[PDB]
């Protein structure tokens, strides 16, 4: 049954969402001076299927984005949720929200879903960046159990332990310094888990003052043979 | 080997006419320390033993009071005697309050043994699992009463509920027969000696693990502890 | 003579042969997860100290709260999951805000206490509807004010109830806390005594090395407010040591 | 019935409920209980044995006082019998308040037999495991006894036994003439009958209550004076 | 588990075994009744064992007055017999409050049939195991006997009997009515019936007759003096 | 002293009754279209948070319609705000239909408020 | 409603593979129209021409739908579609786009797999119709409550070598309603001897600003099929 | 309106205090004050495990305030009889009241019947 | 013709029956789901004939 | 010859809806034919002994001034339906104020059907009904099974043997069947397998037209039976 603790002190249910979570493509954030990036990987691409309603990558508001790894009609009612209540709380106290505020109304919501026989965890992570008032980067995460923090870069999903050390060995001050760098160390840290090259990317960035961007297949090519360029110049 | 269909829920009867859970349940009183309960001609008196560990950690309330009349003893589940202790002090205080006199403690105990009998017979419950030990005076004169998780009461003249109690109640039937005629000193003793047989034979009782509760004619129910217990501990004898 | 399969720890109203709540037990146990915190009271206020465990320098350490402050004279403690004491910690805000508010006293911390009490004991109750908590909480608190009877500090675990103390511990490391906090406390000691040891006893129990940003320490006293050092203060309390 | 008695909403293959059954089985396990009914009363008797020498003389009490005019004799679990003791007093104490009479033993056995069966349709609940009897007098209605078992039947009798050692009990009170009798020989016959169908090696030693109701009393349900009790123990054991 | 464990699972060949056992459960009594329909008159005769000696045979009976011109006999489980004839006297109560005029025993039958299979259909519930035979006289249509059954069909009939030795009753009762009643003729055949099915002698005091005329539309019970007329003008 | 006032509005395919009770610095609010009580929250102002501290007093705890419209509330009028929604529609946006409306009622009657 | 230690739903499995054993459904987009093709399983000359499992359902003027799975659900489902369009055109006097209908009844779908202790639907769909915002659509849907967007699919018996041959002899923006259907009719050929009594086909287009939804008939079909075999006879 | 309510305001042992009282189809809600702001609420409820169904015995649960016994008794002997004349319905009171005594209670309680809405 | 009538009449075991019938016919019930009819629960408490 | 207790059977289909039609199939047969202008009911209503009141229960029943059916399988779960069949179209009558067409009452009670099938602890109806109807003009005939699916037919058969007479009703029907025709092959649908001698009393005739729908008295029964 939901809400049985284990002899060591776990609760099932989290755990195996959270193994369900771990089956779900790779994403990564990373938080700059003055944009934020976000980056999934696509697992298979059908030719046949139109590429705008399997987007893995939402704007929950102007300043709000957000990025998930796990089932999908679970993230989409999150989704759902969060817009509504994003245009409710404008509506009503005629001001922007923020990205703490979003993101603790969102692992409430997770954490209420794992108190009664009634009900299932949800079984997705999110990766929610966006821009404040006074215009400061933010960053976090969520997972099953409602859970949350703050990071400067992160990963999740398969691979998400290799992309967090290789982000742990190569996040410094001085790779952040310009926004192409930025998107070179996103796309740097996805291909460490992608053999087939840029051809499997998704790639979005968010600027101060600006709206949410999603760059082309040509710009990731670019940035990709630009990367490979750098690297055999490197290896001499 | 074949009590495990008819050992898992309340409301299901064995081939041989028994329910086990609320004997399972009985078994929960053995978990906590040991306690001692006497009467004399005018005096009722309550005498518990705290834990072994250290005070530091934490604060045990072993004898609570209830009224100005009546006072009890647990020994089980801490929630189970809050709730209980809850319940009888409602009663207490809505008989005050309503019809400007106290309320008798066998109608008391009789209220909490119909309370406590529901959880027995229906689905998705379990039983109490906590044991009380009831002193108190009133018209009559005092009483001692013993509350059971089978929902079952008893009129008694002295009574050693907890852990390790049968030496204690030995002792209680040995010396039963010159309780009546003594004071409240010789009555405190017996309660003290009653309840330094359920320790080892080298340990002695001191004034951090032992409490006393005294209620009677003419003085309201008492609670001593830590340094109170000084005047009652001195005058005791070697092992 | 056969040895066969029995269980009894598949839901919380069934008892084993010995007498005891299985599931209860478990979630006593999953207490031991969760980082070390001491709280210690003394005649002129009370202590307290938490550990907040960073795994990975990506993370932010200022995200990681484990001391709050529930009014001007209450603060609080958690050890174990964060997410489960939400619920618990707005609870106690709302009835301190609203006593406040309605009458013009402040409420004592035993109040606060049955407040917070009667929440955390929602399974078993006798006509809880199957759509609110269902399970213990997977957490546990120290409680610390200053009321008008003195300096007081409470403790409770996934069991439900609160219990007086002077000198707890909580955590993974709590057994070696309480056996160095055996042979320290003391009932004539003051407040900074009681800083200096918890520092030290959570120096001693860390894995990592004291640099007074992966530390939260707060204290209570009669006189003034709820107070939580700043990094300066952490740094002049620790170059003592 | 094997995969058929875990619920009291299943019937068997062969047409039985065998929590009933069980719950009729769990009052053999608890002392014998017998009552009599005569020309001008009735009369109790319960073999009571001694738990323990800490008690206080009249606890643990199983014969009770419904009402002013009603006796009662209850075997079997003790909170159940309590509980519907209670029960009992309600419906007595609803009848006297609406119809300003008496309630006749018929409609009170009535209506805690339908209380009892109550319980015996549901998986929400368990079957009660006690056996009772009820006793009464009265100058224009004479003697009444009555037996409520935990299936739901209720019926008159003349002489009834309830408990461990039904079967030898009823067998000695089959012999008697009670139709002709009067009450200071009946409880002498049951004293010798509770003396006889008592087991010394298996149980420990007892104790003997005994109540009647009848006209001697003008219909009130009390305890038996000693020197009676005293004088029926002496020719129980000179007898056996 | 198991497709017989469960009133709401069927068979794979469409059967729901608990009802079953619920009919049989009604030959655990032990008893046999019998119905008759005459030109103006209704009978009903059962059997009556009281073995004991000790037992007060005042108190031991089948018959029931649902209604002053109602009568009923119930064969089964003696506490799910009284309990039926409680409802059965409730909801004629609440139907006279409600419509202005006394409940038609067809309209009884159907409303008890009614909330009968309810208890089919849901898990947390069981069957009654008895079988209810009304009789009574309806304003234009003359006399009408009705019975019911655990499965919650209903149907009225000429003659009819439950419990043991109910086919035989039947078998031994077809003959008779194919071959083709006065009040006096009704209760002989009832008892002839009886009787014969039985292999028994009966005497006036172990059997009960309840009988309803057009005469007197209120239900009687007849007493041991007029049961051993009976027998004696039938012998 | 307290004043109690009453309006409705149809919204999609359903008649929505609003039932409003004002205290000194405090705000009773009932939603919902069969006179029916099954949820309740309360929310306050606070120094010692961002959001406004709230809880749940009565229903369902998979349900935040009526906490977060409380805690909006709340911080809109910086009063003491019992809320109690028990509309029974799966759709997201009625909810937000029902704001806009009580919100048109504000600004239409400040003074019952 | 259990997660499964893998992080599965063995309803939701138990459900999708009970479909897979269903009558074979197909959907073509086209640059001009949009079509349905199915498989009548069942047949009878005693039936009256009308409700006759006719398995292309009209929801409103603009769209279409097609089932596989269990016809209770499927009626239940339909019915809900339709009140939902008529409630949502009766509040903005605007008919409802096909996305928003989708997901209306998504959400739906996708609560009986978390909550209370029913049974999900065991159906899968599949949506046609025409809106100003984007054109000529073609979505799908499976009781886990998962959607998207396809330009060519198929659901139900054999649905795999469908697919296959779709994505080997579909082009794309060079297709018309006439190479569509005959495409169609070879597939289902392939996936099935074929009679022409044993398909039923529906089509979408435009006339004059106004949405058109036609059932051909089975003069039409043999028409079709004629000229199938006539064009494979000529291939041989 | 769909709801139906009552108010009326007196003073009561030298302070005044506020009634007011709305019904609905599953509580009555009753609010007794004396500060001008809701204090304590405290929820009664018919229990589901009563032998006598017609006339069950209540259980009180404080939702928001001091746990108190006092308050218990308070809250069961002022509302008890509104409870029982509308049908066995659960009631929800909210109490505000500077002290309590059993001549105020019976004071208070001629006030509550006067906004009979039940 | 009420419960307090059926108690005063019959006895504290009808309104009872009556009551543990009514929530074991009533356990379908739940809120997130959609619209549901009562068909047992109306023939139980006899309104399966009559409109309101 | 197999047994499961899984949810879903090995061919796609309910487990349970399965058992539930194999309970139908062992009914009594039950027959109905559209004609050009009218429809017609029939089943067969044997009983086990002249005992039996045949004026007690009737197996056809009217729903409103021209709507009535015919079951097969279970009477007790006919006889709840029917109530509910009855209140559907009255409250549609007192909310529309027009009659209620057939093919939403049948959707309305298929629904019902449906719910039945979805919950826990409840079982599925096992029975299946024919629905017969007059609307605008032009007769209606629909059949319903336990699982709540509906088709529209023209002449169909269920209960016993209910392949054989519609092989029967296949090899003779004709599209402008009349109404005395459509009863007359009805009738003979029945006798086919009757194992018996056919009265007046032992089967039921329904008819359907611009004027209602009707149950016809025994000595109709009995004239048409002449004929044959």
């Amino acid at each position: 049954a939901i809400t049985v603790f284990s002899p060591d002190g776990h609760l099932f249910q989290v755990e195996y969402a959270q193994e369900a979570v771990k089956k779900g493509s790779t994403a990564v954030g990373v938080r700059g001076r003055d944009i934020v990036v976000l980056g999934v990987e696509k697992k298979s691409v059908a030719k046949l299927q139109d590429e705008r309603t399997v987007r893995k990558i939402c704007a929950l508001d102007d300043n709000v984005c957000m990025a998930f790894a796990g089932l999908t009609a679970d993230a989409r009612i999150v989704i759902n949720r969060a817009r509504v209540e994003c245009q409710s709380h404008r509506l009503t106290v005629e001001d922007p929200v923020t990205v703490e505020y979003i993101t603790r109304y969102i692992a409430s919501l997770k954490q209420r879903y794992t108190q009664s026989n009634g009900r299932r965890p949800f079984g997705i992570s999110a990766l929610i960046v966006g821009f404040d008032f006074d215009g400061t980067p933010r960053l976090y995460q969520t997972d099953p159990s409602g859970t949350y923090h703050a990071w400067k870069a992160n990963a999740i999903g398969r691979g998400a332990k290799s992309v967090r050390e290789f982000l742990e060995k190569n996040y410094t001050d001085e790779a952040i310094e310009t926004d192409d760098l930025t998107i070179k160390l996103v796309i740097k840290a996805l291909l460490e888990v992608v053999q087939s090259g840029g051809k499997n990317i998704e790639l979005a960035v968010m600027r101060r003052d600006q709206s949410l961007k999603i760059l082309n297949p040509e710009e990731i090519e670019k940035y990709v043979a630009e990367i490979e360029k750098e690297k055999e110049e490197n290896e001499k | 080997m074949f009590r495990n269909q008819y050992d898992n829920d309340v409301t299901v009867w064995s081939p041989q006419g028994r329910i086990h859970q609320i004997e399972y349940a009985m078994e929960a009183v053995k978990q906590g320390s040991a306690t001692v309960g006497l009467k004399s001609k005018t005096h009722a008196v309550l005498v518990a033993l705290k834990r072994a560990q250290s005070e530091l950690a934490a604060h045990q309330k072993k004898i609570l009071h209830v009224d100005n009349h009546i006072g009890i003893s647990i020994a089980g589940l801490t929630a189970d005697a809050r709730l209980l202790c809850n319940f009888m002090r409602q009663e207490c205080l809505d008989s005050r309050f309503v019809f400007d006199r106290p309320l008798p403690v066998s109608r008391l105990v009789s209220l909490i043994g119909s309370k406590t009998q529901i959880p027995t017979q229906r689905y998705g419950r379990r039983p109490y699992g906590v044991g009380l030990l009831i002193a108190g005076y009133d018209d009559m004169g005092p009483h001692i009463f013993q509350t059971c998780p089978s929902a079952n009461y008893f009129d008694c003249r002295a009574m050693s509920i907890g852990a390790r109690s049968q030496s204690a109640r030995t002792y209680l039937e040995r010396h039963m027969s010159e309780f009546m005629e003594c004071n409240l000193n010789e009555l405190v003793k017996h309660g003290l000696r009653a309840l330094r047989e359920t320790l080892p034979a080298e340990q002695d009782l001191t004034t951090k693990n032992v409490s006393i509760g005294i209620v009677g004619k003419d003085l309201e129910f008492t609670i001593y502890d830590d340094d109170d217990v000084s005047p009652f501990l001195e005058g005791l004898e070697e092992r | 003579m056969f040895l066969t399969r029995s269980e009894y720890d598949r839901g919380v109203n069934t008892f084993s042969p010995e007498g005891r709540l299985f599931q209860v037990e478990y979630a006593i146990e999953a207490i031991k997860l969760g980082s070390t915190a001491i709280g210690i009271q003394t005649s002129e206020g009370v202590c307290l100290a938490v550990e907040k465990r960073i795994t990975s320098p990506l993370m932010e350490p200022s995200s990681i709260e484990k001391i709050v402050e529930i009014d001007a004279h209450i603060g609080c403690a958690m050890s174990g999951l964060i997410a489960d004491a939400k619920t618990l910690i707005d609870k106690a805000r709302v009835e301190t805000q609203n006593h406040w508010f309605t009458y013009n006293e402040t409420m004592t911390v035993e109040s606060v206490t049955q407040a917070v009490s009667n929440l955390a004991l929602q399974f078993g109750e006798e006509d809880a509807d199957p759509g609110a908590m269902s399970r213990p909480f997977g957490v546990a608190l120290l409680f610390g004010g200053v009321d008008e009877k003195g300096p007081q500090l409470f403790h409770m675990d996934p069991s439900g109830t609160f219990v007086q103390c002077d000198a707890r511990a909580i955590g993974s490391a709590s057994e070696g806390a309480q056996s160095s906090l055996q042979e320290v406390y003391h009932k004539s000691m003051t407040l900074k005594e009681a800083i200096k040891s918890s520092l030290i006893i959570l120096k001693q129990v860390m894995e990592e090395k004291l640099n007074a940003t992966n530390i939260e320490l707060a204290t209570v006293q009669p006189g003034q407010n709820f107070h939580m050092f700043t990094k300066e203060e952490l740094e002049e309390v620790i170059k003592d040591i | 019935g094997t995969g058929y008695d875990l619920s009291a909403s299943t019937f068997s293959p062969d047409g039985r409920v065998f929590q009933v059954e069980y719950a009729m089985k769990a009052v053999e396990n608890s002392s014998t209980a017998i009552g009599i009914r005569c020309k001008d009363g009735v009369v109790f008797g319960v073999e009571k044995l001694v738990l323990s020498k800490l008690y206080e003389e009249g606890s643990n009490k199983r014969l009770f006082n419904v009402d002013r005019h009603v006796g009662m004799a209850v075997a079997g679990l003790l909170a159940d019998a309590r509980s519907l003791a209670d029960i009992a007093r309600e419906e007595a104490s609803n009848f006297r308040s609406n119809f300003g009479y008496n309630i006749p033993l018929k409609h009170l056995a009535d209506r805690v037999a339908m209380y009892v069966h109550a319980y015996t349709l549901y998986s929400a609940v368990r079957p009660f495991g006690c056996s009772f009897m009820l006793g009464s007098y009265s100058v224009n209605d004479g003697a009444q006894l009555y037996m409520i078992d935990p299936s739901g039947v209720s019926y008159g009798y003349w002489g009834c036994a309830i408990g461990k050692a039904r079967q030898a009990a009823k067998t000695e009170i089959e012999k008697l003439q009670m139709k002709e009798m009067t009450c200071r020989d009946i409880v002498k016959e049951v004293a010798k009958i509770i003396y006889i169908v008592h087991d010394e090696v298996k149980d420990k030693a007892f104790e003997l209550e005994l109540s009647w109701v009848g006209e001697l009393t003008n219909g009130r349900h009390e305890i038996v004076p000693k020197d009676i009790r005293e004088e029926a123990e002496k020719y129980a054991k000179e007898s056996l | 588990a198991g497709f017989d464990r469960h009133i709401t699972i069927f068979s794979p060949e469409g059967r729901l075994y608990q009802v079953e056992y619920a009919f049989k459960a009604i030959n655990q009594g032990g008893l046999t009744s019998v119905a008759v329909r005459g030109k103006d008159c209704a009978v009903i005769v059962t059997q009556k064992k009281v073995p004991d000696k000790l037992l007060d045979s005042s108190t031991v009976t089948h018959l029931f007055k649902i209604t002053e011109n109602i009568g009923c006999v119930m064969t089964g489980m003696t506490a799910d017999s009284r309990s039926q004839v409680q409802r059965a006297r409730y909801e004629a109560a609440n139907w006279k409050y409600k419509y202005g005029y006394e409940i038609p025993v067809d309209m009884l039958c159907k409303r008890i049939a009614d909330i009968s299979q309810v208890y089919t259909q849901n898990a947390e519930m069981r069957p009654l195991g008895c079988c209810m035979i009304l009789i009574g006289i309806d304003e234009e249509q003359g006399p009408q006997v009705y019975k019911c059954d655990p499965a919650g069909y209903y149907c009225g009939f000429k003659a009819t009997a439950a419990g043991v030795k109910q086919t035989e009753s039947t078998s031994f009762l077809e003959k008779k009515v194919k071959k083709k009643w006065t009040f006096e003729q009704t209760v002989e055949t009832a008892i002839t019936c009886l009787s014969t099915v039985l292999s028994i002698d009966f005497k006036p005091s172990e059997i009960e007759v309840g009988v309803v005329t057009v005469e007197n539309p209120k239900f009687r019970i007849l007493t041991e003096a007029e049961i051993d007329a009976h027998l004696v003008a039938l012998a | 002293d307290v004043s109690l006032h009453n309006f409705s509005a149809r919204l999609w395919e359903q008649l929505v009754h609003f039932h409003v009770m004002r205290l000194t610095d405090s705000l009773f609010l009932w939603v919902g279209a069969t006179p029916h009580l099954r949820n309740l929250a309360v929310a306050m102002c606070s120094r010692y948070d961002s959001i406004p501290v709230s809880t749940s007093l009565l229903g369902d705890t998979s349900d935040t319609t009526s906490t977060g419209l409380a805690q909006r509330l709340a911080r809109k009028t910086n009063k003491q705000v019992f809320v109690s929604y028990n509309l029974q529609n799966t759709d997201s946006n009625f909810a937000l239909l029902v704001e806009n409306r009580i919100k048109e009622e504000m600004e239409a009657f400040p003074e019952k408020f | 409603t259990i997660f499964s230690p893998e992080g599965r739903l063995y309803q939701v499995e138990y459900a999708m593979e009970a479909i897979g054993h269903a009558g074979t459904c197909l959907g073509i987009l086209a640059n001009d129209g949009v079509l349905l093709a199915a498989e009548r399983r069942n047949i009878h000359k005693l039936l009256d021409e009308v409700f006759f499992s006719e398995k292309i359902y009209k929801l409103n003027e603009d769209m279409a739908c097609s089932v596989a799975g269990i016809t209770s659900d499927a009626n239940v489902l339909t019915n809900e579609l339709r009140l939902i369009a008529q409630r949502y055109l009766l509040q903005y006097q605007e008919p409802i786009p096909c996305e928003q209908l989708v997901t209306a009844l998504c959400d739906i779908k996708q609560a009986y797999t978390q909550f209370g202790g029913k049974r999900p639907f065991g159906v899968s769909l599949l949506y046609i119709g025409w809106d100003k915002h984007y054109g000529f659509q073609l979505y799908q849907s499976d009781p886990s409550g998962n959607y998207g967007g396809w330009k060519a699919t198929c659901i139900g018996n054999n649905s795999a070598a469908a697919v296959s041959m779709l994505k080997q002899d579909y082009k794309e923006g060079e297709m018309t309603l006439k190479s569509a259907l005959a495409l169609a009719i070879k597939v289902l050929n392939k996936t099935m001897k074929l009679s022409a009594e044993k398909v039923e086909i529906a089509t979408l287009t435009r006339e004059n600003g106004k949405t058109v939804i036609r059932v051909l008939k089975q003069k039409e079909v043999e028409q079709l099929i004629k000229k199938h075999e006539e064009e494979e006879a000529k291939a041989e | 309106p769909l709801v139906i309510s009552k108010q009326k305001t007196e003073v009561v042992c030298g302070v005044p205090t506020q009634v007011v009282c709305t019904a609905f189809s599953s509580h009555i809600l009753v609010v007794v004050t004396q500060f001008g702001k809701m204090g304590t609420l405290v929820s009664l409820e018919p229990s589901s495990v009563a032998s006598d169904v017609s006339k069950p015995v209540l259980t009180t649960k404080v939702l928001l305030g001091q746990d108190e016994p006092l308050i218990h008794v308070f809250a069961k002997n002022l509302v008890a009889f509104v409870s029982q004349e509308a049908g066995n319905r659960a009631v929800l009171l909210a109490v505000a009241v500077k002290d309590k005594s059993m001549e105020g209670l019976k004071a208070l309680r001629e006030v509550i019947r006067v906004c009979q809405v039940w | 013709m009420n419960f307090s009538t059926l108690r005063n009449i019959q006895g504290l075991f009808a309104p009872l029956k009556l009551q543990m019938e009514f929530k074991a016919v009533q356990q379908v019930q739940r809120l997130p789901f959609l619209s549901s009819s009562n068909l047992s629960l109306d023939v139980l408490r006899g309104n399966d004939e009559t409109i309101g | 010859y197999s047994f499961s207790l899984t949810t879903f059977s090995p061919s796609g289909k309910l487990v349970q809806i399965e058992y539930a039609l194999a309970a139908v199939a062992g009914g009594a047969p039950s027959v109905g034919i559209k004609a050009a202008n009218g429809v017609v009911l029939a089943t067969e209503k044997k009983q086990k002994s002249i005992l039996y009141d045949e004026r007690s229960v009737h197996k056809v029943e009217p729903i409103t001034k021209h709507i009535g059916l015919v079951y097969s399988g279970m009477g007790p779960d006919y006889r709840v339906l029917v109530h509910r069949a009855r209140k559907l179209a009255q409250q549609y009558y007192l909310v529309y104020q027009e009659p209620i067409p057939t093919a939403q009452l049948v959707q309305r009670v298929a629904s019902v059907m449906q719910e039945y099938t979805q919950s826990g602890g409840v079982r599925p109806f096992g029975v299946s009904l024919l629905i017969c109807g007059w609307n605008e003009g032009r007769p209606y005939l629909f059949q319903s099974d336990p699982s709540g699916a509906y088709f529209a037919w023209k002449a169909t058969a269920m209960g016993k043997n209910y392949v054989n007479g519609k092989t029967f009703l296949e090899k003779r029907y004709n599209e402008d069947l009349e109404l005395e025709d459509a009863i007359h092959t009805a009738i003979l649908t029945l006798k086919e397998s009757f194992e018996g001698q056919m009265t007046e009393d032992n089967i039921e005739v329904g008819i359907c037209n611009e004027a209602g729908f009707r149950r016809l008295t025994p000595t109709e029964v009995k004239d048409y039976l002449a004929a044959i």
